[PDB]
């Protein structure tokens, strides 16, 4: 009778506090003490609509890592919605009637929410559907913050970066915000600012946000710093003038920087991080990468489990 | 005044050239039965109005409270065989499925066979919706193919 | 005759639900004077039929040009205050003027800002229309189908 | 003061016979008859938006010939009206200034009456509309008419390959619908064997127009026999199985023609005609068609002088 | 002997008052007056590098109008330049000869006192080089002046859409700028409302030139309307939120105009102004830009010719 059970994993605005905790006990248990064959049998279509490496691959790694047989395709190309103009309905409908669970990424917006209108026992799982969300992210984000810095509530963290896009963000902030303890600064272009459906809330939800665009300011202030890569292939041919990295973190901004404060970056870094910092101490977008093995893991026992596990 | 129907339902109190629109943008026409739209007219309660009396054609509930963003004010007197009997209100729905049209091109909400459906909620001195599928919230003006 | 007014035109004799255009393909709808509405009535000819009510205002002549393909029975009651006069004919001009969703997507009079004019070469069949730009002759049919 | 004279040339039905004849005339006379000292003023712009090779170079060089030089352009490659951004009228309303005459040559059909209500006053010549009308190809066989048989009354013509699209042909059961006693054969499959509201306008009068059978037997009863390229270029892939003119021309099956009657061909040719069929007494589309000169010139002057004689 | 005369003609931010009304004058005498026995021999090469439809035909035109012919080539496409292999100069070297005179059309810069370096003695004329300047549509115009105000002296004209980029405009604060009294008004999004180093040169004297709000207003106060066509074709993606000429013209907003105040464009027009501004004392544009023939002409003959009188 696990929680997330059978559930589907799509929106965090889905789900909301408590949820979590759920899947994040399930992982510090696993980065413990494992269980390869927990899934065995289970089949999950590792569709992805667009690319991707450390979203996919990990995630194969953890379906294999834990005895689930898995066969999805790489490129939205070589399947029938391809070239034979098939809609994705179909598309799902069908493969839907192969396996277990299907665990998804696709380009547009809420393509996910699509899924389950045509899965519905068949647990969907999403690897970001367009600027939109990204929960999965979300959750290796959720394992880092609470695992590098002992409590999850009372903290500040300072994301910056394409944020009108980043379903990363969107995603984690809104996730946060339903904590008792988490006051937001949000630093962005003049145009990539954070999307509104999200800053309201924090309002309502008595959480304080500001934009500042500096990376010094609340230099010795946020506990973390979120860093978004920006969504080129993710544009309108307008916005497209604030291109580029406006915004570019150094070495010599880690001055003032908090002991427990490090940068987080859900990766891949195009220009907006410098490579002499992953020397440094806060260098842990990469140690914030191979979380995913075990958040994905936790998470995928979970749904897959009626039963808790150990 | 139109004149004195039998059995179906009627809108008393529709805002001014509002009631070619909630007429017009729905199929209140694909029905044959016969309909009397009377689009601006004396209100006496208030002071100018449109009147709806779809014959024939009964709405319970939902297409009752989709009005609540069109006409805020308005009444249901849901006259059964010459005789009023109605007592309902269009208040602001969860969320009215199937009707408007998405604005976030990129949604998935609209290339595919699927309907639509955008959540209804009141924000500040507007109202702003959220289309579903892309957790996107747009305005409730926004929210059209202009 | 019956709850006529003084002056305003009052359209007749229409096509099951053709109406509906009047206001919205028309828009017709965008005024402040009686117009209180009435489709779907049964009807003493073939079948049904659909009008309008306007206070203060009658047609024109784009508008009785209009009514020709629109409605062969359409008979335009034109009223001088309870006397209807003027029940003009519908009647289109040999010359096609700019108020028309042309088939030819060829003749590149749609993707450039243009005059939408044809032609209409009236037989003892349908109200078809020649090409203008194109003299391509098709048939307001499907022109004028959806 | 003249019929044919200031008259926007686009398209051929709506003019009376008096016209031809009499354009027609000037080209007997001006078979060879240089006169400089006459339009060396009124400049003039070649305007290819399309591609043919005669009517082109055939046409530009009349312009020449007839005491005068031209402008124009080729293609719509280096001009305001796409790279720039422009309207083909918005290009026309500065256009009726400089060249005081120009052709116009589109891909697309109506567009002549178009260009033609962006000028003002100065006058205009469409040799060519998408695939709807052509003005100029068709007097200057009509020459080619007398240069066969002289009297352009009653005969028997025929139309090989395509004939629906093409915007050559289309002034044929319309030009002619309005002359003498003329016995109309058609060839062109189904869609192509020309719509019958073109012939519809001859129902005032009722004389000959039908189709039946291949080339290999009406040709011992053809007193005219002009063909025309199937407009490869131009149609619906609602149709692409018919590429190929299925009615060929060859010395094989063309030696039954009647005395007189010879053959003629829109242009370009590919397969219509046989290279075997250069040698013979009624191959005539080489001088056929080559009217341009002693042809256009006939018509260049006489829409832009007075009360002029030759 | 006289001063506009065997001049590179490029730019105009280094000649005196007197040269243009000399010209401009020659164009209120050339406005319906043909002499073809004069530069008959002189030839001349359309060498079109880019993509403008007055301009180009516009020119080529009076060049044949003024007795004479015109080479040149609508784009470098059939050129050794390219294919071959050549520089831009290579080609100027061996073109100084045959056409004596060529106008040349760069999509970039500079090029003018380029292919002016490369000619020797043989005269040139560059009607605009990338996106920085222009001299023949500019004088054109300057007769529009005449056409709508005589006088050229104190005004308030008015420049809307792209200012910053084109090769057109560029020669209005600056050719006025050495003029008398006049009234400058601006009308272009930051980066485009002119850069201050153009306006720098004003200084000297330090007479008008500003900018505020939107059309709306300006028209009251407006003696003279000259927009400009936003250099869609021509700039940076670091700015792609701007394709639009923001502040638009519909008679709509114009109906507040001044008295003999005239609607222009540089054409060619897109959305700057509306098809429904065809109908106004104002709409100028039509006869504004098109003086190419009365003026080009004008100023064609002037530097080719030594002590000549019109
Ligand atoms: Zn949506
Ligand atoms: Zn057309």
């Amino acid at each position: 009778a696990n929680p997330l059970y059978q559930k589907h994993i799509i929106s965090i605005n889905d789900l909301s506090r408590d949820d979590l905790n759920l899947v994040l006990a399930t992982a510090a248990k696993l980065k413990a003490n494992p269980q390869p064959e927990l899934l065995k049998h289970k089949v999950i279509a590792s569709c992805f609509f667009e690319a991707s490496t450390r979203t996919r691959l990990s995630f194969e790694t953890s379906m294999h890592r834990l005895g689930a047989s898995v066969v999805g395709f790489s490129d939205s190309a070589n399947t029938s919605l391809g070239k034979k103009g098939e809609t994705l309905a179909d598309t799902i409908s069908v493969i839907s009637t192969y396996v277990d669970a299907i665990v998804m990424r696709h380009p547009q917006e809420g393509a996910a929410r699509l899924a389950t209108e045509f899965s519905g026992n068949v647990p969907v799982l999403n690897a970001g559907d367009g600027s939109n969300q990204h929960p999965t992210q979300t959750l290796l984000d959720l394992f880092t913050i609470q695992e590098t810095q002992g409590r999850l509530d009372n903290l500040h963290v300072a994301m910056v970066g394409d944020l009108k896009y980043g379903r990363t963000v969107h995603s984690l902030t809104q996730a946060l915000a339903k904590f008792d303890g988490n006051r937001f600064y949000f630093i962005a272009p003049d145009a990539l600012a954070m999307p509104q459906y999200i800053l309201d809330m924090l309002d309502e939800k008595g959480i304080a946000w500001s934009l500042h665009s500096s990376i010094e300011e609340v230099m010795a202030e946020v506990d973390i710093l979120y860093m978004t890569r920006v969504q080129k292939e993710r544009l309108a041919p307008s916005e497209y003038a604030n291109v580029k990295a406006q915004f570019v973190l150094r070495a010599s901004d880690l001055h003032n920087a908090k002991a427990n404060m490090k940068v987080l970056h859900p990766l891949p870094r195009v220009d907006e991080i410098a490579t002499d910092v992953d020397k440094t101490p806060h260098a842990w977008y990469f140690q914030q990468a191979g979380n995913g093995i075990f958040a994905r893991q936790a998470l995928l026992a979970l749904v897959l489990n009626r039963d808790l596990v150990l | 005044q139109v004149e004195a129907i039998k059995r179906g339902t009627v809108i008393d109190h529709i805002p001014a050239q509002i009631g070619f629109k909630l007429l017009s943008l729905f199929k209140l026409t694909e029905t044959d039965q016969r309909i009397t739209i009377g689009l601006n007219l004396p209100s006496g309660e208030m002071g100018r109005k449109d009147l709806i009396k779809i014959e024939n054609t009964f709405l319970s509930e939902d297409q009752v409270d989709q009005l609540a963003l069109y006409a805020p004010q308005a009444t249901v007197n849901r006259i059964d065989n010459y005789e009023v009997v109605g007592k309902s209100r269009p208040s602001l729905p969860e969320r009215i499925d199937n009707v408007l049209v998405c604005p976030n091109s990129n949604c998935i909400s609209h290339a595919e066979p699927v309907s639509s459906s955008f959540a209804v909620r009141k924000r500040a001195n507007d109202i702003a919706l959220k289309c579903k599928y892309c957790e996107k919230e747009f305005s409730h003006n926004v929210v059209l193919a202009n």
